[PDB]
This record gives structure tokens, C-alpha cells and sequence, in this order.
């Protein structure tokens, strides 16, 4: 009958490194090799009251009590120096290929149709719009989250990395290509053939790509955040914790991961926000809801049940969102 | 000697006997199905009982984590404050009409959920009665996460019969549910030589599957899905 | 020319056919199970849709007689002084607690009947919820009035299978819950032959009576019986 | 009437080591003997719901709910440092003989017999055939599981380690030797000769087996991971734990082992879909499936009791499988 | 240590917001520029 497979582990493709945050000066991004990481400091910082009152403390003397007991505590701080208003960002980003071969599939006929449906999809259109959404999101410095809102001119420059030197280099604008619209560029294009071969499986790509960003001399860039385990004193309490990987302010790989991810703008709501991140289920954290409900059959397992098991394959952009979600990988299947 | 079935738990012995100290033992293994949780050494002097009452504890242990893990979420109606919950309700599914909500003035009732994002909507006591009426939880709700997705579905087409590990989670011996098969097959209005038929699973002569309106006023009745 | 089935009623035409004006004409009688409604004249020329919309109207004031006279009753959350009405649930059957009573200030909400023999019970928020939840009636309850207490039994020893009438109230064609055979088998899981089977009467081919765990899970998705 | 044995303990032969890792660059192999190793470092990850939905949570509002609350979980993860792209992962392989020979048996005859069903096995063909597969696996990096399959240019060198010096040293590509076809090759000659005869009991056979990987700059790498015992809360769940000795990341040696024993291509399925481990009842648990059912005669268990207790000898290919079963080693016999 | 712009005197923040958006009740022209200089200054305004 072609029911699911029960276990439908897939691997990520598109892997990025580690986002290394260093700190120097612009003009200077030219020999930007040597330049002194972001130090993840910690500073103090003293608190009144600012939240909403569950209408007991809004009492005028329960109210002024509270703010003679100010909340203090210790903040993982991350800062330029002073003399320093560029913050640079490197990763490389290796694009794997073979995004329609599942990790795990226990359903041998499950997997070959669904390897005839990649198939079938490639023989369509191969690895072209995606491959091109994903070199958008590499020129763009949207893995720049919170250090690029604020940014006054910001550059990305990705170099294929073949035999441990540059085969081929790409300088950017991430402010001019928008974090909004998927236009076309020469360069742009060459990346996507580019990311398109990696794929496919015709080569193998390794990306190092350096971020540049005018935030300001000594002003505060934005690093990941941790987890807090939430044992100490209250007066120390280390409300907020970076990361970083040896002595050196970095973000975490999912979330570069997830940036690049951001293609998905075929889903039933409007263009009003933008693209978001290829999810199952749409799923967008800051917004607190989920595009492409199961309700409204635009779901990721609901258009691929409809592709494999019963060949009812959807419109283009909806396969393109199969096959990013393939690329992105997952848990898929009945656990 | 032989397996212990305690509704979908099952205590079976190694074939092998040790003789730990001086008297002989057994390594007695138990299973929730294809998972162990605990492999104890026991003698063979002791009777099922005292292999059950070893157990025991980790069979408890195991379902109230099954009850705090699939436990349903719960909906709080509160006044114009917001603070204080007038009533609680344990819910199946939400109502689709939640959002991120804050009680104001504007509304003298207000619906939100146990969460510390708390979604919810301005609320009538006749809203909330027919959102209650609607979508409340049975009481042995936390089941249905002990039980596979395709068994629980309402849609003909995506729907597989239960095995008997499935049917032994709520029907008998030790189930969840706590009835046997006498009353469970009582609240189905069949014989009970004929649910019998449905729990015992072995071969495919004398067991069939159960069918679809049966299982699910089954667990209607049980008080497991769909039992407002 | 032959009897339309329409719901439960058949519009049985009369065998002698005379000639009222230029015409020739029938006897149109519909009946509701074995007792007549209407007897009436009308000629062959008519189509039997034309049949349909004259007699429509009798039939759906037998539909709102039907919904009427068994409606359900209706409790009601008042406040304390109890004049002001908070809240009103279509209750399902009374409950076995509520005496008569007249509303104090000692409890701030009460439950009561809607008749003027007010029998109630002081209740808080939470408990008037899970009354609500366990004693609410489905939207389609007033068609439990016409059946029989034996086909609405809970118990299998005392319940008694569904006629062809009795199930011909509510499966198809225009039913008074207004689905069909097909959306019916859906409903219960099977395809449509095998309900067909459970629709069509007359002869024993072909005449597989419906169990009562398919017919109690029938009545639960149609919203006719067990649909809190 | 020569019943089958109850126990038949065998002891496990081409033991290897727990393989560690470290980190380097290309064409600095030679020495890579002062290489850092990889630490496993912790790092924290938020994530939405991705997997399949029970039909219970397809409620919009429960969707938006898990957003709203996501799953916070810390990872134990595995990385290169920034300017290193290769990682090394190092063990040792001891070859023993006497593979027929059980460790424990019940009985006399049962164990004459079966020894000297390996004896006439290995006088009309020894272990030629399945030294040259191990040859093959230990040739090709198989023992790296991930840390191949995105890899650019992997590496193995093998040592044979006499009296504390190397004796003759094999160096492979071990992406032009495949995971799929068993070629012949002079040097893959030499290393199966010298694991025929560490099979045989004609000398003593350890190797030093080395391999150079081409993860890429900071990328990450995987080794085996641990138990979770689930002792905390959801938050700081710690969700994933990774394989470490001494501060160095490595992979268990029970990995390595059935890399190397992936040899098994003559399973009554067809084996165009690549070698799969030698392991009674031919199971991979990736796919779910068993090759060599039990109900067909093809299995392990089914075929040693034809070829030992009624003398029906087998194929060529089944009694390889059969004897490499025997050298992997197992509890086998009844309860 | 003392509050001006108590909650009693709904002369705060969030009670001015709320008024503000919700029922559309603009507050004076001072109190909505306090209004979005609290934006502007940002916050964890909602269910704290």
C-alpha cells in the first residue's frame, strides 16, 4: 500500500562551522587575519522594577519596596574595543549532497520511491532555486542576527576552499541584497551553481565566509546565549551567559544554520514578513506562531505524504520547500 | 519458569540459572515491549507474587513519568485580574481562537492557558462552557501518549488496528486503564470469549482486529480519547 | 407511482388512481413509521419532487415539533441573589445531587433548573465546569426522543439492535441529522457497500444488523447520543 | 547424534582500540604525532518542534504553544578549531588466531567437530577471502562513519608493528577505495596476507591504523556517543554526550569493529545496496531490516547447524560468512 | 525610593499603553511621548 516509513532520519546538508566573533576596524578588512577576538566580558548591572504587576504589587509601599531592593546582577558582556568598530565573523559552511537518501528509512520500497521522487523532482528542476534562496541568505549577512540591525554598512566574503586554498572568491554588499528580496546576480548566480554542484553530489564545497560590520567603536555586539544552570547566589546570579569557544566570543552553528535556512516564502500567509526558516510546520520562534498549519495542508509531512505515497505532487515552490526541508533535515516519521 | 504480563509490561526470566550465594537464581529481565528498565537477579524460590512486588516499584516509577509526561494541558478561566484562577479545566486540544493574552478590564472573564506564555481570549461563562463542553480532556488521557498516532486517528484511510501490545496497554491484566478484559468487553457489548479473541494475539487463527467504530468507543468509554 | 423515502417518512401513493377535473389523480399519504400524516390529492402529472415541496412543509413541522418537544433542558448559572442569569448549559439528563433550594449569599454561584420548580445546587466555577463537561447534551439530542429506550442503553443486555426505521432516521437521504450514507460510512470507518448493507432492510441478504459499539460511536460522531 | 551446545562463547578477534581524535592540517600528517587532540566541548541549542505530530497536537494553538515555549537542551559537540580542517582518529588493531576455537562450550564432540570443520574450511580455502575484506575495510575509512561522508580527501595509513618498530607500513586513499565494490589491489594483497596469517595462528599481527580526514576548517566531527541517564530538568537536560578518555573525543571501539566487519555481500536480498555487517541474522539498524531471515536458510545460526551437525557444507560465499561470523566473534549457543 | 507614576494613579506605562491600544483611549500628548520613550528604551513588557 506505500505506507511512511516509521524512521525517516535524514543528515543536514549546508553543515556551518562555529561563527568565530573577532573585533577590528573597517578599511582594514583587507588583513583581517590577525585581528584580537571578542573577549566575552562580564559587567554589573542594577535593577528597579520594570515588569508587569500581577495587581498585589501594585500597591504604592509594596511598590516602593521593591525598588529599595534594586535586582542586581552580573552580565556576560560582549564589546568592541574602543578603537575597534568592526566586528568580524567567520565560518565555513560545507555543502554535502545527497539530500534525498535518507539516514535511516525502514521501508525499503518507502525509500526507493522517495529516491524516484527527489529523482523525478531534480530531473524537473535540480538544485537551482533553492541553491540560489541559499546563496541570497550566504550574501546577506543574516547569520549577523542582532549585529546587523544596526549595522551601518555591512560586507560578506565567501571563498571556495578546494585544496585548502581559494579557488574561487565572492565580495558582497549584505545590505544592498535585502533581507527581503530574492533578485538575481551574476555573482549571486555563480555561488548558486556553485552550492547547486555541492548538492547535487557533482563536487565537493567548502565556503569560508568573513562577515564585516559598522556597528560603532565600543559598542556592543551580539554573540549567542548560553543556557543558565541557575545555582548561585542571587546577587551574582549570571542572568545572561555568551558563548564562546576558547577565550573567544562566537555564535552557535544551529543558529548560522537556521539564518541561512531563511528561503521559505511560499507559505499561505502573506510576503508582509518576509522569508522565513525552512521548518517543519514553518515554525518562526520570535513571531510565537507557525506558518504552514497541518489545518491549512501546507506542511511539510502533509505535501510529501501527497508527493510519495500517492503521487499527488504539489506546485513547484511546494516541492522546493520539500526538497529545503530534505536539505535541512530531521527526525521525520512516526517515533 | 514463565513471563509475568502486567498489562504491556512483561517479566521475562533468563533461561539460565545462577547460583548467587548458595541457593539458585534467576536473571529476571522486564520489558515495556522492545525497552528494558530494570534486569534483577532473583531466587528461584520466589513466587510471582515476590517477582511482581520486585518490580513494582519501577513499574510505578514508570507510570507517573508516563502521567507527567503526557499529561494535557490545562486551561485556567480567570477573572478581570488575571490572577485569580476561578476555574480549571484539563483540555484535549485548545481552542484555535488563542493568542498571546493578557487579562484587562475591558473583558470580566478571560481564558489562558497553563503555560508561562500564556495564550488565551476574552471569554463568556456560556464561550467557556461550550469551549469546555468542546475540547476537555478525558481523565486517563495521558494513554493516548503511550499509544502510536495511527491508532488514535478519526480518518478511515490513515488508521491501523491495534496489536495486542496496544490493546493490552488499556484492556487487561495490569493495563493503565486498571479494568480487565470482563469489563472491557461489557462496555463494548461483546463476549468475552470474543474480545478474548482480540486481546490474545500469537497466531492469526482464533485473533482478529478489532474494528474501527469499536476501538474508538472503546476508548470512549474507557475514558482514554474522545470522551468529553 | 411508487413511495418516496424521505427521512423516515414514506410517501406512499394510493394503488386506484381516479380522475379529479381533466386529470388523472393519486392518493399521496406520508407516513411516519406506521401512522399516517396527511392525506391529501394529487395528480400524476406532478413529478415526485413537486410531491416533495408540497409536502415539505408538514415535514418540517414535524421536524420543529420533534425539536421542541424533546429539547433538552437547560441549567442555569446565576449569582447569588440568583435573578441575574451568568450562564445557561443544555444539560443532557438531570443530575442525581441538585434538591430544591432557594440561592443564598454564602455561595456565589448556583446552579438551577430552568423550570419554575427551581431544583439546584450551590457549585464554584470548577465544578460547574465538570458538570457541564459530564452531563452536556450533544446538538441533535431531541431525536433521541424518537427512539426507544432500548436502542439508547448503555447496558448490552439491554439494549436492542436498530430497526430499519430506527436507523432510517439518521443515516441518509434527508435525515434529521442530515448526512449521508456515504459521509455515515466514513464516520464509522468502513466504505459505503458495507453500510449499505446496514441500511437496506427487507430480505435477510444483505440485512447485517449494526453491533452496538458501531452504533453507539455512530450516534457519538453524528452528535445524537454520548457527544459531551 | 551430535546434539547442538548449549553454550559457544567465542572470543572476539580483530580486537581494536578506542579511537581517538585529533586535530590538524593537511600535508602536516607526517607529524601529526604532536597533533592537539579534539575536546568535547558544551553548547546550547533552542529548537521548535520538527517531528511528527500524534494527530492530538495538529491543534493550531498547541503548535503555537510549543513555539512559544521551545525545548531547550545543552549538547555536547565535537569541533575542529578554526585553523585545522584535518582530523586524525587513531587506534590499533590486534589480528589473533584461532578463530574456530570457542572460549566456552558444553560439549566435547561439538567442539572437535566444529574445529575440525574450520580446519578442513581453512585447508581448502583459508582466511584469503575474508582477510582481503577487512583488508578492504580497514583500507577504506569506514571506521570514520560521518567523518566521511562530507569529507574532501581522506587518508589511511596502517602500520604493522614488530618488537615496538614498524615492519612494512600501507598507505591508502580511502575515497578511491570504495565502500561498495571489494577490488584487488598489490598493497591490499600484502595487508590481507598478513591478516590471513594473524587469522591462521602463524604469527602475531598489531596494527597502528591512522586516518587523515578533510572535515574542513572548524567543522564538526562525530564520535560515538553515550548513554543519557535523564536525572535533570528539561532545560539543562543535557541532551547529548559524546565520547571522551582523557579530555580527547573518541570513538568506541565496538564502532570500529563493525566497520571493519562490514564485509557480508551474499544475503539472499539483492547487494546492490552495498556490504552490510557480518552479525547473525544480517541485521543493520539504520534500515530496520534483517537480511538473512531466519525462515530462509541463509542465516548464521541455520547454517553452522547444517554445516557442523548433518556435514551439509554450504556455499563458498555462505561458509565465508559463516567462519566470519566465528572470527567476530559472539555468544552464540542456546539457553 | 519613591514611585512616581503609580499604577493607582494610572498615570504608568503599561496602563497608558493599554489604553492606548486597546480601548484607543490617546492619552495626553506628554504622557504618549513617555508612552513611546518607553519604547524607545525598550523592555520585557507583557506577562512577567
Amino acid at each position: 500500500i506505500l505506507s511512511t516509513a516509521s524512521v525517516l532520519a535524514f543528515e543536514r546538508k549546508l553543515d556551518p562551522s562555529d561563527a568565530l566573533m573577532s573585533a577590528g576596524a573597517w578599511a582594514q578588512r583587507d588583513a583581517s587575519q590577525e585581528w584580537p577576538a571578542v573577549t566575552v566580558r562580564e559587567k554589573s548591572v542594577r535593577g528597579t522594577i520594570s515588569n508587569r504587576l500581577k495587581t498585589k504589587d501594585r500597591d504604592p509601599a509594596k511598590l516602593d519596596a521593591s525598588i529599595q531592593s534594586p535586582n542586581l546582577q552580573t552580565v556576560d558582556v560582549a564589546n568592541l574595543p574602543s578603537d575597534a568598530d568592526t566586528l568580524k565573523v567567520r565560518f565555513t559552511l560545507r555543502v554535502l549532497g545527497g539530500a534525498g537518501t535518507p539516514s535511516a528509512c525502514n521501508d525499503a520500497a518507502y525509500r526507493d520511491k522517495l529516491l524516484q521522487t527527489v529523482a523525478t523532482y531534480v530531473n524537473d528542476q535540480g538544485f537551482a532555486e533553492l541553491a540560489r534562496r541559499y546563496a541570497h541568505n550566504l550574501a546577506n549577512a543574516r547569520f549577523l542576527w542582532r549585529n546587523r540591525v544596526g549595522a551601518e554598512a555591512v560586507e560578506v566574503r565567501i571563498n571556495h576552499i578546494r585544496q585548502g586554498e581559494v579557488a574561487r572568491a565572492w565580495r558582497f554588499d549584505a545590505l544592498a541584497i535585502g533581507l527581503r528580496d530574492f533578485k538575481a546576480d551574476a555573482e549571486l548566480d555563480a555561488l548558486a551553481e556553485l552550492i547547486a554542484s555541492g548538492l547535487s553530489g557533482s563536487g565537493h564545497v567548502l565556503l569560508e565566509v568573513v562577515a564585516f560590520a559598522r556597528i560603532g567603536d565600543g559598542q556592543e555586539v551580539f554573540p549567542s546565549q548560553e543556557l543558565i544552570l541557575d545555582k548561585g547566589d542571587k546577587k551574582g546570579q549570571k542572568s545572561k551567559t555568551l558563548y564562546s569557544v576558547r577565550d573567544a566570543a562566537a555564535i552557535h552553528s544551529q543558529k548560522i544554520g537556521n539564518a541561512l535556512r531563511t528561503i521559505d516564502t511560499w507559505y499561505p500567509d502573506e510576503d508582509g514578513l518576509g522569508p522565513i526558516a525552512v521548518e517543519p510546520y514553518g515554525s518562526v520562534t520570535s513571531q510565537g506562531k507557525a506558518y504552514r498549519q497541518p489545518k491549512q495542508k501546507l506542511d511539510f509531512y502533509t505535501l510529501l505524504d501527497n508527493w510519495v505515497l500517492r503521487d499527488e505532487a504539489p506546485a513547484v515552490e511546494q516541492q522546493h520547500y520539500v526538497i529545503a526541508n530534505l536539505i535541512r533535515g530531521g527526525v521525520f516519521g512516526e517515533a | 519458569m514463565n513471563a509475568i504480563h502486567i498489562g504491556p509490561f512483561s517479566i521475562t526470566p533468563a533461561a539460565r540459572g545462577l547460583h548467587y550465594g548458595g541457593l539458585p537464581h534467576h536473571q529476571w529481565t522486564l520489558y515495556y515491549g522492545p525497552r528494558e528498565m530494570a534486569i534483577k537477579t532473583l531466587p528461584d524460590s520466589y513466587t510471582s507474587s515476590e517477582v511482581r512486588d520486585e518490580f513494582s516499584d519501577i513499574i510505578a516509577e514508570f507510570v507517573i513519568d508516563a502521567r507527567h509526561r503526557y499529561a494535557p494541558d490545562v486551561l485556567e478561566l480567570v477573572n478581570s485580574d488575571g490572577d485569580a484562577v476561578l476555574a480549571r479545566v484539563a483540555v484535549s486540544r485548545l481552542p484555535e481562537a488563542l493568542s498571546g493574552c493578557i487579562p484587562d478590564d475591558r473583558f470580566p472573564y478571560w481564558l489562558l492557558t497553563a503555560s508561562r506564555p500564556r495564550l488565551g481570549l476574552p471569554v463568556t461563562l456560556n464561550e467557556y462552557t461550550a469551549l469546555a463542553v468542546e475540547l476537555s480532556a478525558p481523565p486517563l488521557a495521558w494513554i493516548t501518549g503511550l499509544l502510536p498516532g495511527e491508532v488514535l486517528t478519526h480518518d478511515a484511510e490513515e488508521w491501523r488496528p491495534p496489536t495486542s501490545w496496544e490493546l493490552r496497554h488499556v484492556v487487561g491484566e495490569g493495563s493503565f486503564t486498571g479494568v480487565s478484559g470482563a469489563a472491557a468487553a461489557a462496555l463494548l457489548g461483546m463476549s468475552a470469549t470474543n474480545f478474548r479473541k482480540y486481546t490474545a494475539g500469537d497466531s492469526a487463527a482464533n485473533r482478529q482486529k478489532i474494528s474501527f467504530a469499536a476501538w474508538h468507543y472503546l476508548l470512549d468509554r474507557l475514558g482514554v480519547k474522545r470522551a468529553s
